[PDB]
Formats: C-alpha cells, structure tokens, sequence
RNA sequence: AUGACCCACCAAUCACA
RNA sequence: GAACAAUAGUAAGCACAAUCAUAGCACAUAAAAACGUUAGGUCAAGGUGUAGCUUAUGGGUUGGAAAGAAAUGGGCUACA
C-alpha cells in the first residue's frame, strides 16, 4: 500500500461516480438504501393481490345483465330459497338473541 | 371471492356425496334421499333480473327492418317476467 | 392412489375427451399444455400475472358461454396480444354466438388493456376418444 | 370479419348483413357496459398505455361554474341547453365563441326551437357573422 | 382469374445520415418445445437467406428447472411431486450487417415468433471514435 | 371480496407500507448512518418508530392469491402449492410438467 | 418505447452537487449527504424530480432542526 | 335450425397458392386446411383422432403462413428497405482499423400486456487500447486507473453501464466515461512524481 | 394366554306436448 | 367355468405389460400401478350438504401466550 496508491483510487472514485471520502462498512448502508428500490415500492410487492373486489363486483354486475352466467352463486341461491322455505332463514338484524 | 367459486357439476358431486364409503357397505339407510336438480333448466341468454334486452340475445336483431337499441324493461314488466320463472 | 386430474374408469359407459384421458403424468409427452405464453421460460417475468389472467379468461368464458363449452380453453399469447382459441358446441343461433364473440373481445380487451382475439371452432357434439 | 368455421360462416346476403349487425350489437353492448362503470376498467397493466382502451366520460366536470359546464355538456344537446339556461340565469355573458358552438350544437343535433335558438343567438350577443 | 390491378405503393425515404452498423448480430430464442425452434430456426435461416444476411445457427445447452412439492393436501411428508421447466435454446448468429436491414429483419422475424418462445437481441455496433478523444490532449 | 378477512388486512398493510416507504427510507438512511450524531439519530428513532405500525415491511405476507393460504406458496405464481398443482396438473401452467429423471 | 423518462440526459442523473450548494461544506453533513447523492446517483427507478425532492426533504429537515445540530458539540449550518 | 355447411376443402382447388389463404398468424381451423392430418395417441385397434374437432392440434403453434413459398415473396417484398454493406469493411481486421469501439445493447421481447424490460438499460462499451493515442505514461495511468475493466492479455477495455433509466442515457454516460479517462489519464499531478 | 357390544344392501329416473 | 396329444368357455375395456423421461443404445432409476380395503387423513387449502351463531360463535386495535417434575422419538456433534 503506498499513497499513490491511495491517490489513484480516490481518482477512479470520484471519477466513475462511486464514494470519494473513505467510509464505515456501517455507513455504506445508507449508500445501499438509495441506490436500490425499497422493498415496499417493488411491483412484486404492492401490485402482489389482483384486485378482487373489482372482479367479483364486475362479473356480479355482468351476471345481474344476463351476460355472464355463475352456476355456484346459482346453487347458493337454490339452496338459501330452499333453506328459507324449509322454515330456517337468516334472522334480521337484532333479532336472533333475545327473543 | 370471483376466483374462490367452482363448476355445477364439481358442487353437485360435493354436495351428494354418492361415491362416499357410506354407500358401499349400505352404512346409511334407503329412505334418505336426495336428488341432483340443473340450475340453467330455465335460464335463456341475456337474461337477469336488472332487466336488460341485448338485441342479439333477449330480442330479434331487427324491427320493422331497422336496429333495436339496447334497452332495458319497465319495473312491473319485470315484475312478471319473475313470476313466470 | 393419484386422484390428480383423473377420470376414474366408469361401468365402461362413459364418454372421454383426449384432454380428460390422460393424467398429469402424460403432460409434454402426450398431451400439450392449454397455455402458451413466456412467462414459464428461465430469464423471464410475470408468470403469477399471466397465471390470474389465465384463470379469469376460464372462468369468464365459462359463465358467458353457458353449456355450449365443448373442450378447456387454449390460450395463446403473442406480443402482447391473446387469442382465445375455443371448441364450441352448436347450441346457440349464429347470431347469439357473434354477439358474444364480439362483446367478449371488446369487454377483455378493455379490461385487459390489450387486444383481445377469439376464435369459435365449432363441433356437432364433444368429441370421444375413449369408452362409449 | 366473420368466424371461419362452417356454422358460423354467412350463407346468404341477408346472413351476412343479419351476422355482421349482430357483432356489432354485441361490441356496443359491451362498450355501454364499460361506460356505465367506468371504475372497473380503470386499473392499466400496458406500458406503452392505449388511451384506446380506457373507458370514457360523458359526464360535466364542473356543475355550478358556467364557463365550464357550457362547452362540456356541448361537446356531450338537451343538457347543453340546460347548461345555457343555467348561465343565462345567472346573469353570465355568453361570448362569440360560445353559442357559436350551442349553434354548431342546434345544427348537429337539431321548427320553432331553431328559431327561439337564433333569436337567442342574436339577441344576447352581436355574434360574429362568420359562425 | 380476378385481378386487382396496381396494388403496390410501399413509401421509403432515404435521410443523408450514416446508416449504423453492426459488426455482429446474436438472436437468443428461448422456448419450452424444441420442434417449434427448429422451424423457426428453418425459417430464419431461410429468411436471413432470401436477404443475402450469411448467418450462423447454434444450440446453447438447455436448463431444466426442478422444485418439489407436498403430494398430500395435509399431512405426509414422506410423498412428493416433482415439477420440471425446461428451457431450450437456439442462436441465430448474424455478421455484417448494416441498421435498415438489421431493423427489417428482426421486424419480420419478431412479427413471426410463436407464442410460447421468447427472444433476446445483443447487438453489437460499430462506433469510430468519440470526438473529445479523437486527437486533442485536453 | 377478498377471499378472507386477512387477505383484506395484508392488502390495506400493503397500501400502507407501500405510502410510507419514501418517510421510512429517509428517516432509516439517517438512523443507519454512523457519520451523523447520536443526538439526531435518537429523534430519527423516536421518528420512524412514531410511523404508522401497519406501515412497516415485515408485518406483509405473501399469501396464496386466488386461496388466501399463509405458507406452502411459490412465490413465482404466488399461489399455494395445492392451488398451484391443481392448476399445473390439468395442463393450464404453460411449460410445466412432472418432472421424469 | 413509451417512456423518455422527462427528456432528461445523464448529466441531469449522475452529478447532483449542483442541489448540495446550500449545505456546510466542511462538515459530517457533507459525508453524509455526499452518501445520499452517490446513492441518489446509481439509482435506475427514479426520476430527476423525486432525487430533487429527496435531497430538498433533508435539506428541510436539517433546517428544521438547528438546535439539536448545534448542541451537538458542532456548529452546522 | 340446423346449418351444416360443408368444408373450404371442397371449393379449394389443388394449385391454389397457400400463402393466399394464410396470410397472417392463425390458430389452425380445421375446415380451412387441404391436408388430412392425424394427430393424438392412437388406440389399440384405432388410429390418432382426425383433424376435425381435434384440441391437441389447436394447442400446436403452426408455421402455416411461413410456408416456404410466403417466405420467398415476403422477402422479395422486404428487398427494398434493406441497405447494402460496405465493401472494403469484409474482413475484422479493417473493421478494427476504422472503427475501434463496440458497443453492446440487449432488446427484449417477451409476450404480455407491459413492453418494459429492467434489463434493457445496460449498454456495454469494448474499446481496444492499441486504438488509442495514449502515451506510454498515460497508458499505464490508464491501466491502473480503469484496472479490472480492462483485459490484460486481449488487451480490450469494458465499461458496463446500468445506473441511468435510458440505454440512451447509459450510452452516453458510456462514451463520457471513455473521455473522461483517456483525458484524465494525460494529466500528470504531483503525487505521481511520489 | 387374552381381545364389551354394535355395522350393512327392500327407494326410484330424465326428456317432450 | 381350466386341462394344449386340450374336457366350455368367447370377451371389448381398465390396470400390469409395451412406449415415454433421465438428450445415442442397453441396464438402472424415475414415473406409472386398475377395482377395491382401513366409515384411514384432511370441514383450518379452497369449496361445499345438514345443523348451528347474528349489538355476536361476527369485524377491529393494544399487549400477552409462559415453564420443565418426568418419559420418549428423530437428528447433530462426539467419545479420539
Ligand atoms: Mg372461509
Ligand atoms: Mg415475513
Ligand atoms: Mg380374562
Ligand atoms: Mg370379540
Ligand atoms: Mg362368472
Ligand atoms: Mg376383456
Ligand atoms: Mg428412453
Ligand atoms: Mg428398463
Ligand atoms: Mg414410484
Ligand atoms: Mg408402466
Ligand atoms: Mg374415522
Ligand atoms: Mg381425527
Ligand atoms: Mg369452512
Ligand atoms: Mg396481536
Ligand atoms: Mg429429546
Ligand atoms: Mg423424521
């Protein structure tokens, strides 16, 4: 190790852009967390879920048109009219406990 | 929840339960029954409860040889349309 | 046993698609995949998208098409635009089917943001390949 | 255009045009369905944005301010005239380029409202003669 | 026996500017299937020889991607499934060629790739020097 | 609907976390430093820890997409492996196949 | 194709000194800021303005606090 | 009512040019293709499944509209963009002599909805160092300033570069990097005489 | 060497006017 | 419900077999393995029948979930 040694990569340093004054392992951290995209702003992380209330809403509404056609809410349909009909409801709001 | 949802056919299986060990071994009695009823007996194309007319589904293409909008039905008009189903 | 996307052996009645007849097992080797986009490829990006996507296009098809879906769909996907290729029962007046063809490719189209092609091949009843 | 398959494809002229019309019935379906709920189609997944495919807004963007609501519910013909009337009440001064675009308006949309509709024009404002 | 007649007008227009070169042309294909690169190998070759491009056609070894799931829905541990990628790959090696045809060609070659490839393009092209270093010393 | 309560709740942490990053990155960047003073990092700490608890990364999940399932996921399709295998076993996951060696 | 990203050309990426003008020039705050700009300066996913906004909330920030910069046991500006 | 019309395979007559009937990119209707072809595992007695109503034919890309005679015309269609390579350029060794520098750049394509490759910035810059004016002082400056960048043996000079959103911006960033060292390696300071 | 008791086959469809 | 110097058995189908994979064969390995058996395992992957809750068996927030008398399984490191 010499100083023109030292004097040369202080150069290369500054010159391609990377840290110039000598740092802590520890404060290159700080480097690190702006020369990267944070975890909780990645793609892979917010946009993860596709927006579910968004379909269900849409093929509801498509379906409450005529144009698409849901056999499972169909059958839960049915089933509740039977259910309901059979004498076994779901109780209005209040209703159940008390009475 | 869209995604959470299933065929006819895989819930009617499910909800019969005819291949189950019950069966075989005549674990449960005869008098139980219950039956498999289709859902889109009844139902046409273009057909819900909003009470929409799609002219190449609900309605003919054309009247008196023109283009029928898209239209939608009267409150009572659906109000029979129910009763009839 | 392998319950896996199986068709059990019936009294020997039952009617079999080529698609129904063949297990896991038999995919690359027999049967192809109902799916074809880059997504699955080693450097490559997006898979769980493509995935969704991939679902919901089954699913829609499914409900939009009632009773006349012969065989599951195939899904194509080049440069940014999808052709839907389905195998089609005759049920439906040809008319009911062009309103559906052009109202579904409009409707994916807007909600996929990108252009949407289907394609009807349409077949008198489901093909058999097996039992029967 | 037409599906190529034996069963879909057009045998007569009265097919063609019975199969087309159809198809595009179904596109102005699907279209009506898109604009009547917007909030749907809204979330963009394509990087080089289509502003094709974005559902579209006919409704005013402003309602109580005049020189706003005028034009918007123009470029949408009966609510451009209860946006005129609506600034006319209010005592707002409709200029050369406005009613000269409600006028474009009675000659695209549009006996006796064509001639309340020019008496208003050339009553209130001394428009231009060149629209 | 029905012709249309005059059905050509293709537009072109030629800038003064210094066309770019490029010294050497490498079109990566990945793909899951082997036959469909071998076709659209075929096809590229012969699209590359139709337009006089004298390329080279190489095969990169091929990457198998493997990972293990559980068999059972709840509990066995002993019982896996097994899951393969494969990944085939085919290079189309071009020399000598100049910016309209390199543009040309990968236009009608990306127009005609299948569905389940995917393609990455490294070109490498021919700069003299930059003008600051040419011969001044600051 | 999202298919569960808690499928809800990681999407409103990630909504959150996903607002707040920019404020938790800048404040982080003077915490994580050794060149500052102690005396400014101490209210950086009272700062970022003042933040929104919901807000923070490690309280996200990665969760089965379509069948909510908390563990058992590839994170490549981002799917449970029962979900996933359902769907790489009829021929719907493109490039898939069981794996013969 | 789509994205130019403001017009924006390296320059306008890589050297950020012209936004560390107001700042001691002597000081830790210049290590430390001197971290934030190189940081700043290798980072592909952010604009020229975002960068800008980063370097003006510390430079708010320092600013908001003068007190406890010079209780320190150095003066800062 | 039931409509069977019978297949395009009747009206198609045997020269019929094929590149005709697919021009573009198309999922294989069975009606509209001349040839039988039997794809599918057969059975023990029986044979593969026919073309009609067939998926597993529908699943296979088909190079239908780059049929051998389409390549032709399409290519003799794409001789007119194209613009000629120079002469004298025919051997690497005057390609080295007239232009020094290569600069390397990968494009991406991957079928889906979005064009956007994170790997698309990078441009790689490869300079030869006998290209260069350099004296001998500045050329050894050069060396131990660049250092791992350059190879010693083939004596070829990298620089990658990333940081910047543009393969523009980072091209630039490139050949400014390459100027700044050639001009910064002339200059002799202080410290060198140390 | 020993190992409560109790376990099993006695009902018929779908589709159309 | 078989006797091959043959005495009542023909049988499509599914398994086994064969092919396919592990980049050439071969071997090996992998994969495959019907119908059924153990009311085997899983309503907490998800979905569901039946029966239950509905100002609560539902939805949030904050903080707590300790521990080793003992017994034992599978491992890691050893006793050189
Ligand atoms: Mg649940
Ligand atoms: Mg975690
Ligand atoms: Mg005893
Ligand atoms: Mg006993
Ligand atoms: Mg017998
Ligand atoms: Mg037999
Ligand atoms: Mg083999
Ligand atoms: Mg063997
Ligand atoms: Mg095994
Ligand atoms: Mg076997
Ligand atoms: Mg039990
Ligand atoms: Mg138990
Ligand atoms: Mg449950
Ligand atoms: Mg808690
Ligand atoms: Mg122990
Ligand atoms: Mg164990």
């Amino acid at each position: 190790l010499s100083e023109y040694a030292v004097r040369m990569s202080r150069l290369s340093a500054r010159l391609f852009g990377e840290v110039a004054r000598p740092t802590d392992s520890k404060s290159m951290k700080v480097v690190k967390l702006f020369s990267e995209q944070p975890l909780a702003k990645r793609k892979e992380t917010y946009d993860w879920y596709p927006n579910h209330n968004t379909y269900f809403a849409l093929m509801g509404t498509l379906r409450f048109l005529g144009l698409y056609r849901d056999e499972h809410q169909d059958f839960r349909d049915e089933q509740l009219r039977l259910k309901k009909l059979r004498g076994k409801g779901k109780p209005r709001k209040g209703e159940g406990k008390r009475a | 929840s869209f995604f959470t949802k299933l065929t006819a056919d895989e819930l009617w299986k499910g909800a019969l339960a005819e291949s189950g060990a019950g069966a075989r071994k005549g674990r449960g009695k005869r008098t139980k029954k219950k039956r498999r009823k289709d859902l889109n007996r009844g139902q046409i194309i273009g057909e819900g409860r909003h009470g929409f007319l799609w002219p190449g589904l609900n309605i003919p293409l054309m009247r008196n040889g023109a283009v029928q909008t898209i239209a939608q039905r009267s409150k009572e008009d659906q109000e029979k349309v129910e009763a009839d189903m | 046993k392998n319950r896996a996307a199986r068709v059990r052996v019936s009294k020997g009645d039952k009617p079999v698609t080529y698609e129904e007849a063949h297990a896991p097992h038999y995919i690359a080797h027999r049967k192809g995949w109902l799916s074809l986009h880059t997504g699955n490829l080693d450097g490559e990006d997006h898979a769980a998208e493509r995935t969704v996507e991939d679902v919901f296009l089954r699913k829609f098809m499914l409900g939009t098409f009632p009773g006349c879906l012969a065989d599951q769909l195939v899904l194509k996907r080049r440069a940014n635009q999808l052709e839907i290729c389905a195998l089609v029962l005759r049920q439906l007046p040809p008319h009911k089917f062009y309103f559906l063809v052009g109202y579904s490719e409009t409707l994916l189209s807007h909600f996929y943001k990108c252009p949407v092609h289907l394609h009807l091949q349409t077949v008198p009843s489901k093909v058999v390949y097996k039992y029967i | 255009v037409f599906q190529d398959d034996p069963y879909l494809i057009p045998t007569s002229s009265v097919e063609s045009h019975s199969f087309l019309l159809a198809k595009k019935s179904g596109e102005n379906a699907a279209k009506f369905i898109i604009n009547s709920y917007p909030k749907y189609f809204q979330k963009d997944i394509a990087e080089p944005h289509i502003p094709c495919l974005m559902p579209e807004y006919f409704e005013p963007q402003i309602e109580d301010v005049s020189e706003a609501a005028l034009q918007e519910r123009i470029k949408l013909q009966e609510p451009s005239a209860n946006y005129n009337f609506q600034q006319r009440e209010q005592s707002e001064e409709l200029e050369e380029a406005t009613e000269a675009d409600n006028e474009k308006s009675k000659t695209k949309a549009g006996t006796w409202r064509t001639k309340n509709n020019a008496e208003r024009i050339f009553a209130l404002m001394p428009e231009k003669n060149a629209h | 026996v029905d012709v249309p007649k005059d059905m050509t007008k293709p537009e072109i227009t030629i800038s003064d500017e210094p066309d770019t070169l490029y010294k050497r042309l490498s079109v990566l294909v990945k793909g899951h299937d082997k036959a469909v690169l071998d076709s659209y190998e075929y096809f590229a070759v012969l699209a590359a020889k139709e337009l006089g491009i004298s390329i080279k056609v190489h095969e990169p070894p091929r990457k198998i991607e493997r990972f293990t799931l559980l068999k059972s829905v709840h509990i066995f541990k002993k019982h896996r499934v097994q899951y393969e990628m494969r990944t085939l790959y085919r290079c189309l090696e071009l020399e000598h060629l100049t910016g309209s045809t390199a543009d040309v060609y990968l236009e009608y070659i990306q127009r005609n790739l299948p569905e389940g490839v995917a393609m990455e393009v490294t070109k490498t092209k021919l700069e003299q020097l930059p003008e600051h270093i040419r011969k001044p010393i600051w | 609907y999202y298919v569960d309560w808690k499928m809800l709740r990681d999407v409103k942490r990630r909504k959150m976390a996903y607002e707040y990053a920019d404020e938790r990155l800048r404040i982080n960047s003077l915490r994580k430093n050794t060149i500052l003073p102690k005396d400014l990092q101490e209210v950086a700490d009272e700062e970022i820890a003042s933040l929104p608890r919901d807000s923070c990364p490690v309280r996200i999940r990665n969760r089965c997409v379509m069948t909510s399932r908390p563990r058992g996921v590839k994170r490549r399709w981002r799917l449970s492996r029962i979900v996933f295998r359902h769907l790489a076993d009829h021929g719907q996951l493109s490039g898939v196949q069981r794996a013969m060696w | 194709a789509g994205f130019d990203d403001d017009g924006s050309e390296f320059h306008e990426h890589i050297f950020l000194d012209k936004y560390l003008q107001d700042f001691p020039k002597q000081g830790p705050i210049r290590h430390f800021m001197e971290l934030v700009t190189c940081g700043l300066s290798k980072n592909p996913y952010l604009s020229v303005k975002q960068k800008v906004e980063h370097i003006e909330w510390f430079r708010n920030y320092f600013n908001e606090k003068r007190v406890i910069l010079k209780e320190s046991g150095i003066q800062l500006n | 009512r039931r409509k069977a019309l019978p297949p395009r395979t009747e009206k198609m007559a045997v020269d019929q040019d094929w590149p005709s009937v697919y021009p573009v990119a198309a999922p294989f209707k069975p009606s509209a293709v001349p040839l039988p072809v039997r794809m599918g595992y057969p059975v023990k007695r029986g044979v593969p499944m026919a073309k009609e109503g067939n998926l597993e034919l529908l699943k296979i890309p088909n190079f239908l509209h780059l049929t051998p005679v389409a390549i032709k015309r399409h290519c003799e269609a794409l001789k007119d963009f194209c613009t000629e390579w120079p002469a004298a350029l025919d051997s690497d060794e005057k390609c080295e002599k007239h232009f020094p520098i290569e600069i390397d750049t990968a494009d991406y394509v991957s079928a889906g909805p979005s064009i956007r490759n994170p790997k698309a910035r990078v441009v790689t810059l490869r300079v030869k160092l006998s290209s260069l004016n350099l004296d001998d002082h500045a050329k050894k400056k050069l060396i131990k300033l660049v250092g791992d960048r350059y190879c010693k043996s083939t004596d070829v000079l990298t620089i990658k570069t990333d940081r910047c959103p543009l393969k523009r911006q980072n091209y630039d960033y490139a050949v400014y990097l390459l100027t700044v060292l050639y001009h910064e390696s002339w200059k002799t300071e202080e410290w060198e005489k140390k």
